[PDB]
RNA sequence: GGCUCAGGACAACGGUUGCACCCCCCGCGGCGGUCCUAGCCGGACACCGCUGGCAACCCGGCGCCAAGACGUGCGCGCAAGGGCGGGCGCCCGGGCGAGCAGCGUGACGCAGCGACGGCCCGCCCGGGCUUCCGGGGCAUCACCCGGUCGGCGCGGUCGCGGCGCGCCGAGGGCCCGACGCCUGGCGGAGAAUCAGGGUUCGACUCCGGAGAGCGGGCCUGCGAGACGGCCCGCAC
């Protein structure tokens, strides 16, 4: 048993969806604690070197970050291993590139370019309501954020809209049947659909039944269901409408692209 | 107690920037406390149709 | 050192298991405080550095504590005279060792100074006009460094009186 | 009137229970404050009980009982959480405990057949239940109550003494 | 981080639960009210100068001087713990499947922060234990256990618990193979072989566990019973 926490991470043990080459090396970046966890995040360096290709090595990323050339939720970050998660805001004013981090159908991270009208807020999921010191109510979110004195109408599992400049709630979408959702966990990551039914088993998980826009139906547990508006998404989403094609169609598309 | 010229640098001496720093810190602390107080008062004004339980300020 | 790890015990069938690692620091214990009633010498409390930087204070000698009368809602600080009953062992009583659950005798001065002039439980008044009152210890000396408690009343008081009467 | 009768039985018990001098210490229920028994009127509840939930029901015996058991799930200070299982009684010689036998099946792939296995599981039996051998019990998981005990009984169906033992998975 | 597989056979380990019996550095987000010279407090040590011991290793004595070091400390009441505060067959908000958190109030005690302001809370990684199922061979080993099985009470522990102690009772396991002995016994993901069903192996790449000559003990620290940390016995 290791006498303390773990500071390394073998490349072969890294999450599958990060898409890291087997021969790249023995080691891989180790994300640091922050807004999101290890298995629900991705480091900055991977976005800035293996995707956008603005850097070729660790050193270039170090210089770019320490020069303060990237903003996260309106705040410059200088850690190459800082974790980037879901429904976050990515801005690079030098090239005027604004992205919101969402999930693709295949179950991997993607950058959705956006406008200036909606980059001042983010959507977050509320999953804990509790009493703090002196008995003052609080709440928490999927990005490790705490807000004091919320409205009583807000309950757990809901979704909250908050300005980037100020962490003040603007509007909240309830968790109810007939609302569009985005799956964010397991075999169905990235699929968009509307709720149809809710079944609860005492002392265990709660299962949600949704129907895609084209009629496909699927299930998952309530711990990975995210609300994105009332019958219509509040934010801009990737080109495809959360439709997971079959193997035949993907093979056809690959053949066309080749 | 009351070529290059070498003399020790002084310590514990108060210069203006320290006075300004202390005054600013006091002002920020007072502002923070006032903001929390008014937020709590507004919240208590709200909740006119429910219940509350908080630590009363003694003294 | 002292430990409470289960590797050194037997199985439900009474068989020997066998040791597969050396001793570990999570599974350690410490020598008992053995809090003594005072009856150089004075209130002596020490401190212990526990896991995670926490601080645990155990008392070695003390003489005062806070006591309550629930029925009359009266609470003051008093002196403990001696211990007179303890279920676990009689040796502790002879040595006047303080632990949770011990039945002690307190002085009546702080209570009689305001009582004997209001209708209340008869037995408590009888104790008050005397020099001592039966009480109990509710805290855990050796873990919080204090000895608090409450005054007896009702069936349990009868139980303890019947127990210690012949002596 | 029903309330007045109940208190006397409860109030009376705490008396001779005190005269039972054999006991080392006065056994009491932590939640209640001793002193209410001196109130001549029925102005305060003398006994404490809770609801287990999960669709189960508090037996009348606990509510109208007079016993003390810190480990009981209804009148004590322990909670039921985790897995709920079923089994039959194997032994009941212990003071407030039993041994429950559980039957299951194991599959061997090579021979494409099954084997019958059994296990022994210990549980705490509250004074609110009367159980003999061969009865069917429902046990709920709780925190460690002893070296080999992590379960407490919440229900028990009755059975007849004469009944050929039958392998009964549950 | 790296090396190895000695030890250990209801253990480790693999899948599946729980903490309403737990602790947790960095980082992220919040919060920030402190009982009874404040244009800024006090004294030291290091290096260093003089003076010296001894083969080596090692250090001594005197001496002015620095702190985001040490000590005290200005300030709107606040740590830990403790007493009282719900129901009348069951069910039909802060939160729960689940009377759990918080608060008020009667008494104790002044813990932490503060000479360039952080005690505190939530999340995260990690750790500890714990439910269920699987988990080598010999019957020329058939009966075994005696803190062993349960109950009550205290102590100690981050914490539940025969974990330890006092008292009481007797109990628990077994041909669905206990107990004992042996193993040139680390486990799994996997490897070799080849109609199908299977047999044998699994030091070693990744995960987990254990150790640093044998056996024990301990300080610092959030975190080690650590050995490129210290102390003892034994063999070199
Ligand atoms: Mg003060
Ligand atoms: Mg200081
Ligand atoms: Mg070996
Ligand atoms: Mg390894
Ligand atoms: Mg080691
Ligand atoms: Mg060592
Ligand atoms: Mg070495
Ligand atoms: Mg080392």
């Amino acid at each position: 048993m290791a006498r303390g926490v773990r500071k390394h991470l073998k490349r072969l043990n890294a999450p599958k969806h990060w898409l890291l080459d087997k021969m790249g090396g023995i080691w891989a970046p180790r994300p640091t604690n922050g807004p999101h966890g290890l298995r629900e995040c991705i480091p900055l360096i991977l976005i800035l070197r293996n995707r956008l290709h603005y850097a070729n090595t660790y050193a270039e990323t170090s210089m770019i970050l320490q020069d303060k050339n990237v903003l996260i939720d309106g705040k410059p970050r200088t850690d190459p291993t800082f974790p980037v998660g879901f429904m976050d805001v990515f801005e690079i004013p030098k090239v005027h590139k604004t992205f919101r981090v969402l999930y693709d159908v295949k179950g991997r991270f993607t950058l959705v370019p956006i406008q200036s009208n909606e980059a001042g807020f983010k959507l977050c999921r509320v999953q804990k309501i509790f009493l703090g010191d002196k008995g003052m109510p609080y709440l928490s979110t999927h990005d490790a954020r705490t807000i004091r004195f919320p409205h009583p109408d807000i309950k757990t599992n809901d979704t909250i809209k908050i300005n980037l400049k100020t962490g003040k709630i603007d509007e909240w979408y309830k968790f109810d049947i007939g609302k569009i959702v985005m799956v964010t966990g397991g075999r169905n990551c990235g699929r968009i659909g509307t709720i149809q039914a809710i079944d609860k088993h005492m002392g265990s998980y709660t299962m949600i039944r949704m129907k895609d826009t084209e009629g496909t139906e699927f299930l998952t547990r309530l711990c990975n269901v995210f609300v994105i508006g009332n019958d219509s998404p509040a934010v801009a989403i990737p080109t495809t409408k959360g439709i997971r094609p079959d193997i035949i169609k993907n093979r056809e598309l690959r053949l066309r692209s080749i | 107690l009351f070529k290059k010229l070498k003399y020790p640098k002084v310590q514990r001496v108060v210069t203006d920037e320290k006075y300004a720093r202390k005054q600013r810190v006091i002002a920020e602390k007072k502002e923070i406390m006032r903001k929390s107080l008014q937020q709590l008062e507004e919240y208590k004004a709200l909740l006119s149709r429910m219940g509350k339980q908080h630590n009363i300020r003694i003294y | 050192g002292i430990t409470h790890d289960k590797m050194y015990k037997r199985s439900k069938t009474g068989a020997v298991q066998g040791k597969w690692h050396k001793k570990r620091k999570y599974n350690l214990g410490r020598q008992p405080a053995n809090t003594k009633l005072i009856v150089n010498e004075g209130q002596k409390i020490s401190t212990i550095r526990c896991r995670g930087g926490n601080i645990k204070r155990r008392a070695l000698r003390l003489s005062h504590g806070s006591f309550a009368w629930g029925s009359a809602d009266i609470s003051h600080k008093a002196r403990i005279l001696q211990v007179v009953y303890n279920s676990t062992s009689n040796e502790l009583v002879r040595t006047n060792t303080l632990v949770k659950g011990c039945v002690v005798q307190i002085d009546s001065a702080p209570f009689k100074s305001a009582l004997s002039n209001d209708t209340l439980d008869k037995e408590i008044l009888d104790q008050i006009r005397g020099d001592h009152i039966l009480a109990r210890i509710s805290s855990r000396p050796g873990q919080v460094g204090t000895a608090d408690g409450y005054i007896l009343e009702g069936p349990e008081l009868l139980f303890y009186q019947k127990k210690l009467a012949p002596k | 009137r029903r309330a007045l009768e109940r208190a006397e039985t409860l109030r009376k018990a705490a008396y001779e229970m005190a005269e039972n001098q054999h006991e080392r210490a006065y056994h009491k229920q932590s939640q209640i404050f001793q002193g209410r028994f001196l109130r001549k009127d029925n102005a305060r509840c003398l006994r404490f009980y809770k609801s287990i939930g999960m669709g189960y029901h508090t037996p009348i015996t606990a509510i109208n009982g007079t016993y003390i058991d810190k480990k009981c799930p209804f009148t004590g200070n322990v909670s039921i959480r985790g897995r709920i299982l079923r089994g039959v009684v194997h032994s009941a010689k212990m003071q407030r405990s039993i041994i429950v036998r559980r039957d299951y099946l194991h599959f061997v792939q090579k021979y494409k057949r099954y084997e019958r296995r059994h296990k022994h599981v210990a549980a705490h039996l509250s004074p609110c239940f009367r159980v003999k051998e061969g009865d069917i019990v429902t046990i709920g998981e709780c925190r460690p109550l002893s070296k080999t005990i992590r379960f407490n009984v919440i229900k028990v169906e009755p059975v007849s003494e004469a009944a050929k033992k039958r392998f009964s998975p549950f």
